[PDB]
């Protein structure tokens, strides 16, 4: 008994042009072309290059060699999974 | 940021209360499917490309760079060598010329 | 009310800018959003495996 | 109902990649106002004319 409230005063309400459903698609092919492609997705035609190989040319481009991932590539991988679990946790709690 | 692609260069013009940017860009096209590798086992050693990467067309091994089709022969001033071949996942078996 | 209809046509176009202003910013709420999201042309499936 | 684009795939792979043979070049504008108009406004005449 709130929305009615404001609408029986002549105060309405307009729904976006773009559904949820159609932000979460955007969203979710975002995600798969910067997965399975990178950054060539962004400068025209997508195309694919494996993950370990796309890590090893993003740790070139700040400065460290590409041996390093190729090296500490299991610890990498764990330390990625343990942050990404921890956001998880850290959303889930009451302090918003 | 200017224009859509690799930047390269722009131009301006004049508009009534306003200003107009002609962007200059490069665009890639006609990919091709190749077979890579992270690295190439020669000696019990590990080489890695140096500004390039590892692609075959079926039988041989060459090393080109990331945004042309440029294939060469793969020698010991285009890899550097780091550590031996059982710590690298998807090592392949090659050979390195010596020039 | 129905003289107060009349009585308020006294005052010009009170209502004719509000209603221009409304309609410019709901047109801008939704070009913002355009924006933000609608930036790759096809849509990316990520892989069975 | 408005479509969102055109379906795609990437053919992901363990070992594949893919590399252009070729290029183009392309050229675009792009349109942002500077300035607008200046003007006056006169209280004694407009509020108060003769
Ligand atoms: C992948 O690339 C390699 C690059 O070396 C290709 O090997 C080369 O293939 C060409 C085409 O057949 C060979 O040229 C031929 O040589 C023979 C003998 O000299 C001559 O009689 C033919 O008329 C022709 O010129 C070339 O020798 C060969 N090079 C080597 C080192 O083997 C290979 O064919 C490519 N594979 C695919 C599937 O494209
Ligand atoms: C690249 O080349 C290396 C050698 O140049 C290959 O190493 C191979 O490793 C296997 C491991 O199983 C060796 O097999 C051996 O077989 C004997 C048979 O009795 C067994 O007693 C040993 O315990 C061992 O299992 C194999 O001999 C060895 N190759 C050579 C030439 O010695 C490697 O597999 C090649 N490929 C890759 C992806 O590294
Ligand atoms: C990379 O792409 C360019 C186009 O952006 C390719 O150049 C094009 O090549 C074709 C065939 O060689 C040309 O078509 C022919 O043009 C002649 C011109 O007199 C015409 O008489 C023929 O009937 C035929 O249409 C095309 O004109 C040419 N484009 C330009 C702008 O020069 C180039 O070959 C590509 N590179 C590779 C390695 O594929
Ligand atoms: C590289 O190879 C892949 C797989 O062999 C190609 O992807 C296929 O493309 C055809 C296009 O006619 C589709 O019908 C298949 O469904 C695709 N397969 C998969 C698994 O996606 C890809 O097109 C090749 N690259 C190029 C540039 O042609
Ligand atoms: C190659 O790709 C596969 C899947 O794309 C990777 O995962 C393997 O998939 C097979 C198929 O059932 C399983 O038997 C393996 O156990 C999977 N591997 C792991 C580590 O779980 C696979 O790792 C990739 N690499 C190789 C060398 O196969």
């Amino acid at each position: 008994d709130l929305i009615c409230a404001q609408k029986f005063k002549g105060l309405t309400v307009l729904p976006p042009l773009l559904t949820d459903e159609m932000i979460a698609q955007y969203t979710s092919a975002l995600l798969a072309g910067t997965i399975t492609s990178g950054w060539t997705f962004g400068a025209g035609a997508a195309l694919q290059i494996p993950f370990a190989m796309q890590m090893a040319y993003r740790f070139n481009g700040i400065g460290v060699t590409q041996n390093v991932l190729y090296e500490n590539q299991k610890l990498i991988a764990n330390q990625f999974n343990s942050a990404i679990g921890k956001i998880q946790d850290s959303l889930s709690s009451t302090a918003s | 940021f200017c224009g859509k692609g690799y930047h390269l260069m722009s131009f301006p013009q004049s508009a009534p209360h306003g200003v107009v940017f002609l962007h200059v860009t490069y665009v890639p096209a006609q990919e091709k499917n190749f077979t890579t590798a992270p690295a190439i086992c020669h000696d019990g050693k590990a080489h890695f490309p140096r500004e390039g990467v590892f692609v075959s067309n079926g039988t041989h091994w060459f090393v080109t760079q990331r945004n042309f089709y440029e294939p060469q022969i793969i020698t010991t001033d285009n890899t550097f060598v780091s550590g031996n071949c059982d710590v690298v996942i998807g090592i392949v078996n090659n050979t390195v010329y010596d020039p | 009310s129905t003289e107060c209809s009349n009585l308020l046509l006294q005052y010009g176009s009170f209502c004719t800018q509000l209603k221009r202003a409304l309609t410019g910013i709901a047109v801008e709420q939704d070009k913002n959003t355009q924006e933000v999201f609608a930036q790759v042309k096809q849509i990316y499936k990520t892989p069975p495996i | 109902t408005m479509s969102l684009g055109a379906e795609n795939s990437v053919a992901y792979s363990n070992n594949s990649i893919a590399i252009p043979t070729n290029f183009t070049i392309s050229v675009t504008t792009e349109i942002l106002p500077v300035s607008m108009t200046k003007t006056s406004v006169d209280c004694t005449m407009y509020i108060c004319g003769d």
